């Protein structure tokens, strides 16, 4: 909980990250969303997790700029998105405003992913229902399985049966735990005022604006309690990653992460998987930015040219 | 009497850390005050090179001198008689992680202050351990035995880190402290107490700053009578 | 607290019964005693019921021979009393700063109004200059074993320091796991145990021991700075 | 130092006056020696030489195992056990060696000595191997004074102890105190020694003063390097010459486990060749401990060296 700083003046702040972004109508409310428009022959786009936005990349996307059109967005209720129409915000809900997304940007015909946390469980369910549409995978800290058992996982077990229970809407709703103690927590430096700013101002006031936050761990998918659907969707899509032998894919591995000690054994069930590992917790981005945006910059490269 | 030795009740000191975590090579440094007689000191430490650190802080805590420490009239003390000249300790950690640690320190005087050089060296730190999760809050109290053997001071101790899930997490620290002189007279088996905590870190500072207290005392269990031993 | 009612009253008797083996060498001891489970005093006879004589200095064997005999105040909770009328155990494992290393494995339960205790006590890589293979130990210093709650289980650490014939001084390092046999309510949080053991009735008549513990549970004395951490 | 009897050691105790109505006396130049003798066989002569703070009564459960295969001879050494006083009052090694040498030559004993040693009682012994070497047939050793001490490196924590002895405060804590008696001789052994048994050690030294000497004068005979008595040294590193070349004469060294000085000796006890090794379990005195494993290992040690001729 301590942290000390690092070197700050190549800082993007909250305000510059947003004038950089753009926003677009979808279903009954309106994503933002950065784009580099550069290169448009392919897309690279970026999901992020709980807790965060497409602010998580600003120091990781001007490496993979170069070659390709990286698209950013804010997940639905989140970041300086809109929000969902019926307030509700599972896996689903990101989902369904994440694909009506995906028409408008005359996307190409094979998208390259790069998912953290949740972000990763969406593209990997677009990728299980979309099979054809994948060029390639990136992930990291990502939902790789159901949780059969909390052997190499980090001590989060009473954590999540308490968001489960009714004790997670005073923990989240008024205390802010995902943005106030379990972001900092989870980035190996401390993060200049601003920066953390940027990540508070969604959800700087108390109430359901911060439901987003709660609904994503409740989702989480457990074989014991955890929500059956969710169970269903991912063991899914992990089967069809486990089959996708022709598709390329590249796995961060944070050290010592977060959950990467634990998921590495099954994100590593799928082929075709390089593998590399950076500095950092869980928010590994806020650590190793640099060095994650060459490792994809050079896997989207060797993609490209076979 | 205390200005026979070189020192005065309240004394300023500096500390310069250099640290090796794995493969993470840092350099930290500390300036602080403290009440020698009484056992009180306070040190705000700072990342001079390595920063971020990619491991918890609290590790290098008892890194950053047993001068701060109150002895009873019935206690000698081993460190304060250890002046001018000074003393130095080699100091062992085991976490129950599994993971090792080694902290040899010089304390010095010079010009009304104590001069500390120490140096850090952990490794085989388990990768989901508190250490490298970085869930420590901070340290708890501790009792550290201190006993003599020959011409030097033995302490041991379980120095317990308290996480953010409120359980706790421990390592022995096992430290042989060796005046640069000779004192004329070793101590008997006791006991110091201890109480390290981070006083001011609220404030988005780039430093932390630690307060410890420690108290030396015999056990406070009546022998009986004429028991053994 | 309440012994109202884990089926104690506030003074108990109690049997041990332990099964050791130092070495390669087999042997079987007994105690009998009682003692006061509110205020933390316990007084136990020790005889060696097979194996004897012992080749290796015998306190080694003294924290074998209870955790309801401890002095617990209002302010922290007693796991070990909240544990009965079934009782609970303990994994006891224990380093000699030398390098032999111990395991205690000890079962307590109340059968008619008795503390019955049941150990077994094995130790291996002994050093043969070390002080308790050449017996060179007079006894056991006090000691302060830190306890804390670790879900279900109380976790107590603490250094053991033999003072010997030399007045110089041996420790070993002593990190216990104790275990309620059935949930109790309420999991302490944490605190240190202050343990005097001594040998009484020194006579040099028998060859049996007298052991008297005092077991005080306190929070520390230093008052925590407002706003500190943690 | 808590220490448990021996449940079967009481139906066989034999006590201080029941060892010392089985033993002679002899007169030995102005003193007199009481020694105890097997007699039978007396074709061969082995001799037990105890160490500090004992006497003749350390063999007591050991020597009947030897005695069927060969006279056995133990002597209480000058001023020690029932033994005379020596005639100027002083206990140095060449003291008891003089009467010892005197004892020897009224004994009618073979050419050739077989001798059992423990503690400084070896070294008189490994002594009386240096200048006689024609007169030695076979060595045993256990906890012995074998070679000098350069280093504690593998020594008990005795360092400090004979800092103190070699002091006046030796004074003190011998003649006054019995620190060997009462002491070093009771934590030193395994079992707790029935109370005959300690009365039967305790009974030479019993009063305070200057009867106790020999307690006091033998560790300050320690072989030091640095700070030791230069002729005792000089007499050690002679014999340890000596023994270093004895591919002639059979040895056996009975290690004690874990033992007071064993672990220190046993290495310089390698160097010496035609050397036999077993082991029993016990601290210092091992005869007190092991006493019948003892008796049968010097028993077939001794046969087998009465049978190649």
């Amino acid at each position: 909980k301590v942290y000390d700083p690092e070197q700050r003046k190549r800082m993007i702040t909250g305000p510059q990250w947003w004038a950089r972004c753009k926003q677009m109508n979808v279903l009954d409310s309106f994503i933002n969303y950065y784009d580099s428009e550069k290169h448009a022959e392919n897309a690279v786009i970026f999901l992020h997790g709980n807790a965060t936005s497409s602010y998580l990349w600003r120091h990781v996307v001007p490496h993979i700029e170069p070659v390709a059109r990286c698209i950013i967005p804010d997940l639905i209720g989140m970041g300086k998105s809109g929000k969902s129409g019926n307030g509700s915000y599972r896996l689903l809900d990101h989902y369904k405003y994440l694909t009506a997304w995906f028409e408008l940007l005359n996307l190409p015909k094979k998208i390259i992913f790069v998912g953290h946390d949740w972000g990763a469980a969406l593209a990997f369910h677009y990728a299980y229902e979309h099979q054809d549409r994948i060029k390639a995978i990136v992930h990291m800290e990502s939902v790789v399985d159901v949780i059969e058992s909390w052997d190499e996982w980090p001590d989060i077990e009473e954590d999540i049966a308490l968001i489960k229970s009714e004790e997670g809407e005073k923990m989240v709703l008024e205390n802010n735990f995902f943005v106030e103690t379990v972001l900092p927590s989870k980035i190996m430096r401390k993060l200049e005022p601003e920066e953390f700013a940027a990540y508070l101002e969604p959800f700087k006031e108390k109430g359901e604006v911060r439901r987003p936050t709660l609904s994503w761990p409740r989702e989480i998918p457990l074989v014991k309690g955890g929500k059956p659907d969710v169970v269903q969707i991912v063991r899914n899509y992990n089967a069809y990653l486990r089959a996708s032998d022709d598709l390329p894919k590249l796995f961060i591995e944070s050290d010592p992460g977060f959950f990467s000690n634990a998921i590495v054994e099954g994100a590593k069930k799928f082929p075709n998987t390089e593998f590399v590992k950076v500095k950092g917790l869980h928010f590994l981005q806020e650590d190793a930015p640099d060095e994650m945006g060459k490792y994809i910059k050079s896997f989207v490269e060797r993609v490209l040219k076979n | 009497d205390l200005a026979k030795l070189g020192l005065k009740e309240v004394m300023p000191t500096k500390i310069n850390l250099e640290g090796l975590v794995g493969d993470h090579a840092f350099s930290m440094e500390g300036v602080g005050e403290g009440n020698i007689l009484e056992g009180t000191q306070e040190v705000k430490i700072s990342v001079t090179k390595g920063a971020p650190l990619p491991f918890a802080f609290d590790i290098v805590s008892v890194a950053f001198n047993r001068a701060y420490t109150g002895y009873p009239e019935e206690i000698s003390d081993y460190f304060l008689q250890s002046f001018p000249e000074g003393f130095t300790y080699e100091r062992n950690i085991r976490y129950q992680d599994g993971g090792t640690a080694i902290v040899k320190s010089d304390i010095s005087l010079e010009d009304g202050k104590f001069i500390v050089n120490v140096d850090f060296k952990a490794k085989d730190l388990r990768r989901m351990g508190p250490v490298m999760q970085q869930d420590i809050v901070g340290m708890q109290p501790s009792y550290e035995s201190m006993y003599t053997n020959v011409t030097s001071v033995i302490g041991e101790c379980i120095i317990a880190f308290k996480l953010q899930t409120g359980k706790h997490f421990t390592y022995h620290m096992r430290t042989v402290y060796k005046s640069k002189k000779p004192v004329e007279t070793m101590p008997l088996y006791h006991f110091i107490q201890h109480r390290l905590v981070k006083t001011n870190v609220d404030t988005a500072s780039g430093y932390v700053v630690q307060h410890e207290t420690a108290i030396a005392a015999h056990s406070t269990i009546k022998k009986i009578e004429g028991s053994l031993p």
